[PDB]
RNA sequence: AAACUCCAUAUAUAUAAUUUUAAUUAUAUAUAAUUUUAUAUUAUUUAUUAAUAUAAAGAAAGGAAUUAAGACAAAUCAUAAUGAUCCUUAUAAUAUGGGUAAUAGACGUGCUAUAAUAAAAUGAUAAUAAAAUUAUAUAAAAUAUAUUUAAUUAUAUUUAAUUAAUAAUAUAAAACAUUUUAAUUUUUAAUAUAUUUUUUUAUUAUAUAUUAAUAUGAAUUAUAAUCUGAAAUUCGAUUAUAUGAAA
């Protein structure tokens, strides 16, 4: 808490760089969440079973 | 209430023809947000059965077209 | 504690008349004996009702005052006991004894 | 009894609570700021106030939107809804719920209070 | 053959017993001492705020009149204060029988050696 | 000094209590790819920690708030039997059994 | 009205404290507390002297929830590991700055009352702050003083100054002649309209005169600074400054008061907070070498890392939020070299003495006297009290009807 | 549990001959899943039937073994697996800090394509 | 049918290199009770007996499932499935919007409340649980804003660990302690007073109205912002300021 914010920001920025993380000090909404969400299409589209069944 | 940071709910509408010809805009997009450009233009807004004619004023900007085309009839009892 | 048990033993009625719906005719008011657990309930409810007429906001204080007055002889619930015992003495013949 | 801007207060009432209770438009947070601005300690009561301090409260209260002014803002916002013909305006005119509440049952409070000239 | 081996004090003179009540469990270490008790490393008055819970823990020692003759190191987990206090009570009673097996009958008669079976029942 | 800078830059990935630095990755589709990715990050973190020419972050103390939060979610049984309570003289003493003593000879 | 002159209308805790229920207690003849003859009273229950009772009542040494109403007057067990041990350190240690700790109800307040009793006997001037919450809860007036640059609290200061005057021997106060001339505004309703100010000349007036000055509320902060300065410059009489429930100060850095910007006022911006911490930190030095500063914590207050760090019991964690760690208080406490004295729990022999006194006071139930062996009772009550807690011992004896 | 325990016993026998120190099978907490249904097809929501499924778990640990021998164990026990038994294997490989040769998302690509299309470039023009 | 069972409980053995730790546990197997014995009393079909108590041994005190018959031609053709009969450019199929959310009265079932044996704050070396969930995810810590020293609450930024006896949802809550609490002049304040000092006593001021709605209650409503979604108008959730009904 007594650690100057400038010092703690330098650690955050360098740490984010090493760990390939997005450093957004301002907090602007960037949409990064949308880019990271998983694709659920394959699971959703198999709900009713494999269509290539022997008939 | 749509978050302000997302912007208006913009829908495809024929506004150019209504601004160069004065024709009414018939639409079912009741969710559409009345943008400041729409002011002065004439809209025919679906209510599920009919198309209600409404002209947009400056006190309607920000609201949505559906708000001005009631979908139900006033209730009455067989007293 | 000894004061509480003495007060409960003096205030609780020994017997109480109860109406039994025996027969299509009018019910009978027959005196019935009470056990110690049933006697304590009757006397405690009288104490609580008397306590809740006092001025203190705290129930513990009102209860404490009520219990102190009863341990010192003064209580309005002794009238209730006398009226329950009078009724039973009147209906002494209604008892069955078999 | 202490009188501030016509409102009457019992002497024992705490100032920060009394102000948010009798004055339309002033709540708990707003009342605390007024007392902090006038140097009144958090739990000071009305009977303690002097006449110079009673006048200071009235001055600060007269530089705010309260009572009629605050009530007029609500009445004018409701009137605008009716003027533009919005669905919400009709609900106010019909004395019906304006926030999506069901009407098959209940809806008693909306029937008593919902009106263009809302109190 | 039988499945019971005589219980005896351990290398440090301690009698170890486990007790259960509701969802709570307690493992106590009883040794000869002067009446010192520790519950999960904390003072009895700190861990158990209710005096009735403290009185429950002391009852088995009060039956054999040995409240000042033993040191108890009780460890308890699960359930609430009542389950833990009575689980410790049950475990102390079972641990006291090793010091004098002639007092088991008195402990059984007081009811401290009977495992309380009552638990929350899903409504049926 | 480099060990301190390493621990500061790891942030939530370092547990001071256990001294363990743990990082996982499932970003790629194959485990081999993910293994290389973690290895490459490890080399990058070590290089920065061993380059104290500009900043060593010695003024910055280690932050353990993440570890404290984790500890509050696990039950800690950190109490042991008092040593001054032990009574070794009350333990049972092995008895003399002639049969077992005679069966061994 | 529903309330009559003698009706018990308050809650239970206030009724027991205020209803004068000790009147029916039986008078017992106990030895008197005297540290100079502790050998004759060690490990025995003693009453205080008549001179000590008068001073300790004016200081607020006796508090509610101490079962004082069970006995004719409050009594204390002179303990070897708590009372005798602490008082010997107070007479020998050169710094004489202590903070009394221990588990809730262990007897920290009673120990402070025994230190007040010692000071009364040993001709010392006692300044006690019994309940610091009274100047931090925002329930009395406050004003900003430009000359002091502090928020003064006139209502509280008036009560505190009277306590210092009524609790201490007038002779000691009269001995301290004033070192400077002082002028204050006159608020005495007799000559206030005739004399604009009251002057206190040096070498003529004493600190007793200074403690009797009736001034306007806005000049009462300057009267508290003069009193403390006069008592800290004189070397004749030792000054014992005490604060009970000091944990409240350590855990309430920001008072309930708000400035003109609706910002809560830091406790060190109040004169009471600044004065208290100036004496503890050592900024305000007392000329007499027997002056002491005894602080005591209370279990009714929340705990955090402030006090443990100040006492050296745990390492400093810099990332602890300010609401759980106040580094400024730690600096002040460590600058004053405050040392901890942990009040130990009672041993079984001390429990025996207390229960033997309770039997003679007729406070024990009939279930603990008839049909129970004395040794069994002591063992049971030592177990049910947590192995020594005095407060849990009393509750097990007089407040456990199950 | 029956096939689970039998198969676990077989793994221990396979490991012994392969020279693999093995511990277990350690029983892990059984997971219980529950479903409550209404017995009637249409109405009568007052009579409800209970159903459950228990997942039985066992942990077998391998120690002080070379990777190649460990793979032989997994291959053999896979070849002779029992019905209705599943198997997860966590392998732990101790390595050196620095190694030799080591040990773009679809959405991001489409965003770049979309931001270059005329429907977007026509606005980005400054 | 009952029992024999299964669960719970007690105990024993096995398993865990006791850092997947809860060994005070996990879960496989086995054992145990439908308890047993002695004595006195009262009844008996009086004997090798029941009801009772007393003593002794014991951890032992609770549950589930367990099938046959018939009826209401009771519900369901709207979980799906069958006959008959009807529609086949429409009674089938798709899209956009609307409705299922309407409102006089009435009924069922709930929630919140109408204050002092009860509500509100605060409690960081962190009082004390169980059962569940996390690959169509659970989201830590930190930072920023509301917003104030900080905490708290909400959201944003960022996305650590864990696909799990490992990490996360999640420091359970009540309890308990302290403080506060309208009606209540049972209060507060100014002086003086005390051997009740967080307090007592005295004298002044502290309101009027008032069978009544407060610092109880939180319906209704204004404005601003936020969350999910392609979309929140009919018709969603949350927050802030203000509003503060009935009871
Ligand atoms: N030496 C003693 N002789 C007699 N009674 C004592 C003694 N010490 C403590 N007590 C009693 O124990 C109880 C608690 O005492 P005290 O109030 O001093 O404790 P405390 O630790 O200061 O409490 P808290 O943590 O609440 O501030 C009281 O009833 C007190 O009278
Ligand atoms: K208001
Ligand atoms: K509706
Ligand atoms: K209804
Ligand atoms: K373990
Ligand atoms: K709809
Ligand atoms: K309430
Ligand atoms: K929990
Ligand atoms: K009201
Ligand atoms: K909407
Ligand atoms: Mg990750
Ligand atoms: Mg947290
Ligand atoms: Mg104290
Ligand atoms: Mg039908
Ligand atoms: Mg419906
Ligand atoms: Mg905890
Ligand atoms: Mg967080
Ligand atoms: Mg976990
Ligand atoms: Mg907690
Ligand atoms: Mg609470
Ligand atoms: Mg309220
Ligand atoms: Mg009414």
């Amino acid at each position: 808490m007594n650690v100057p914010k400038a010092r703690l920001l330098k650690v955050a920025e360098l740490s984010a760089k090493i760990f390939d993380q997005n450093f957004n000090p301002s907090g602007i909404r960037t949409g990064s969440k949308i880019l990271n969400e998983r694709l659920k299409g394959p699971s959703v589209a198999s709900y009713y079973g494999n269509p290539d069944i022997l008939k | 209430s749509r978050s302000v940071w997302k912007g208006p709910n913009i829908v495809p509408l024929p506004i150019r023809e209504a601004m160069t010809k004065g024709t009414p805009i018939r639409t079912n997009a009741r969710a559409a947000t009345i943008l400041p450009q729409f002011v002065g233009l004439k809209f025919q807004i679906h209510n599920g059965k009919e198309y209600v004619p409404i002209e947009i004023s400056e006190d309607m900007v920000g609201h949505k077209l559906g708000e001005f085309a009631p979908t139900r009839k006033r209730f009455s009892y067989t007293q | 504690i000894q004061a509480l048990e003495k007060s409960l033993d003096e205030l609780a009625p020994l017997m109480m008349t109860k109406t039994f719906n025996t027969g299509v005719a009018k019910a009978s008011v027959i005196p019935v004996p009470l056990n110690k657990r049933q006697r304590n309930r009757i006397a405690w409810n009288w104490i609580v009702q008397s306590a809740n007429q006092r001025v203190s906001s705290d129930f513990a204080v009102r209860l404490g005052e009520e219990l102190t007055a009863i341990a010192k002889g003064t209580s309005s619930a002794f009238e209730k006991r006398d009226q329950i015992h009078k009724t039973a003495i009147a209906h002494r013949a209604y008892i069955q004894l078999k | 009894v202490v009188h501030i801007l016509g409102k009457g207060f019992k002497g024992k009432e705490v100032i920060k609570i009394a102000l948010a209770s009798k004055f339309y438009g002033i709540g708990k947070t707003t009342a605390e700021k007024i007392c902090s601005k006038l140097g009144l300690y958090p739990w000071m009561r009305m009977h303690q106030l002097s006449e110079p301090q009673i006048m200071s409260i009235a001055s600060e209260l007269s530089t705010m939107t309260i009572e009629g002014d605050a009530r007029a803002i609500v009445k004018d916002n409701i009137a605008l809804k009716r003027k533009i013909g919005s669905y919400s305006g009709m609900r106010h005119t019909l004395h019906l719920p304006v926030r999506g509440q069901h009407t098959r049952n209940n809806a008693k409070t909306a029937r008593k209070l919902n009106k263009i000239d809302r109190r | 053959s039988n499945n019971i081996k005589i219980k005896t004090l351990d290398e440090f003179g301690r009698s170890i017993a486990v007790g259960k009540r509701k969802s709570s469990t307690a493992k106590v270490f009883v040794v000869r001492g002067t009446g010192e008790i520790l519950v999960n490393g904390r003072q009895l008055n700190d861990y158990f705020l209710k005096m009735k819970d403290r009185e429950s823990i002391m009852y088995p020692l009060q039956v054999i009149e040995s409240v000042g003759k033993y040191n108890i190191f009780a460890t308890t987990s699960g359930g609430g204060p009542t389950g833990q206090a009575e689980s410790i009570m049950h475990a102390i009673a079972k641990a006291l029988v090793v010091f004098n097996p002639l007092l088991k009958s008195r402990l059984h008669k007081a009811g401290v050696l009977t495992r309380d079976y009552r638990h929350v029942e899903r409504k049926k | 000094k480099s060990l301190h800078k390493f621990r500061i830059l790891a942030r939530s990935r370092y547990d001071h209590t256990t001294d363990i630095f743990k990082m996982s990755s499932d970003k790629f589709e194959h485990a081999s790819q993910n293994a290389r990715y973690l290895h490459d990050i490890l080399q990058r973190l070590l290089a920065e920690s061993k380059d104290l020419t500009e900043d060593d972050f010695s003024d910055v103390p280690l932050d353990t708030r993440h570890t404290i939060a984790k500890s509050l979610r696990k039950k800690k049984r950190d109490y042991e039997f008092p040593e001054h309570w032990k009574r070794p003289e009350d333990a049972p003493k092995k008895k003399f059994d002639i049969v077992d003593q005679l069966l061994s000879t | 009205k529903r309330v009559t002159p003698g009706s018990l209308y308050k809650n239970w805790t206030n009724t027991t404290h205020t209803a004068q229920l000790q009147q029916t207690a039986v008078p017992l003849a106990l030895p008197i507390f005297n540290f100079d003859d502790i050998s004759k009273t060690l490990n025995k229950v003693v009453s205080y002297s008549n001179k000590q009772y008068k001073s300790l009542h004016h200081l607020g040494s006796f508090k509610k929830s101490q079962f004082n109403e069970l006995f004719q007057k409050p009594v204390c067990l002179v303990r070897e590991d708590a009372t005798n041990s602490f008082l010997k350190k107070l007479v020998s240690h050169p710094v004489k700055k202590f903070i009394i700790t221990g588990e809730p109800g262990v007897g920290k307040t009673v120990l402070l009352s025994q230190a007040h009793a010692y000071a009364v006997d040993s001709k010392q001037i006692i300044i006690n702050i019994s309940y610091p919450e009274l100047f931090l809860n925002g329930r009395n007036d406050f004003s900003y003083d430009d000359d002091l640059k502090l928020f003064i609290q006139p209502m509280y200061l008036k009560k505190l100054i009277r306590k210092i005057l009524k609790a201490n021997d007038p002779a000691l106060l009269k001995s301290i002649e004033l070192s400077k001339d002082y002028k204050f505004s006159n608020a005495n309703p007799k000559n206030a309209s005739v004399k604009p100010f009251v002057t206190l000349n040096k070498t003529k007036n004493t600190v007793l005169d200074l403690l009797s000055v009736m001034t306007h509320p806005h000049n009462r902060g300057k009267l508290m600074k003069a009193i403390i300065d006069e008592l800290s410059v004189q070397s004749k009489v030792p000054i014992m400054f005490t604060v009970d429930n000091f944990s409240k100060v350590l855990t309430t850095a920001y008072s309930a008061y708000r400035n003109t910007e609706n910002k809560q006022i830091y406790s060190l911006d109040l004169q009471m907070g600044k004065l208290m911490m100036d004496i503890i930190s050592g900024e305000t030095k007392f000329a007499n070498g027997e002056s002491s500063t005894i602080l005591a914590i209370s279990g009714v207050d929340r705990t955090n890392k402030t006090l443990p760090v100040a006492l050296g019991k745990i390492p400093v964690d810099p990332y602890v939020t300010r609401y759980h760690y106040e580094p400024k208080f730690v600096e002040l406490l460590q600058k004053g070299n405050v040392t901890e004295f942990e009040v130990p729990k009672l041993n079984k022999q001390e429990v025996n003495e207390l229960i033997d006194y309770y039997k003679q006071s007729n406070v024990l139930l009939d279930k603990d006297i008839t049909g129970k062996k004395w040794e069994n009772l002591i063992d049971e009550k030592y177990f049910l009290s947590g192995n020594g807690n005095p407060r849990e011992l009393l509750k097990s004896l007089v407040l456990s009807h199950r | 549990n029956e096939n689970l325990d039998f198969y676990s016993d077989f793994i221990l026998r396979t490991g012994y001959y392969l020279g693999i120190p093995l511990t277990g099978p350690k029983p892990l907490p059984t997971r219980r899943e529950r479903w409550t249904v209404i017995k009637s097809p249409f109405v009568h929501a007052k009579s409800k039937e209970n159903f459950e499924r228990h997942t039985h778990k066992r942990l077998i640990r391998a120690w002080d073994t070379n990777p190649e021998v460990l793979q032989m164990l997994i291959a053999y026990i896979t070849k002779h697996s029992m019905a209705g038994v599943g198997m997860k294997c966590n392998f732990f490989q101790r390595s050196e800090i620095s190694l030799d040769l080591g040990s773009t998302s679809a959405v991001g690509q489409k965003v770049l394509e979309l931001l270059d299309s005329p429907d977007f470039k026509k606005h980005l023009e400054k």
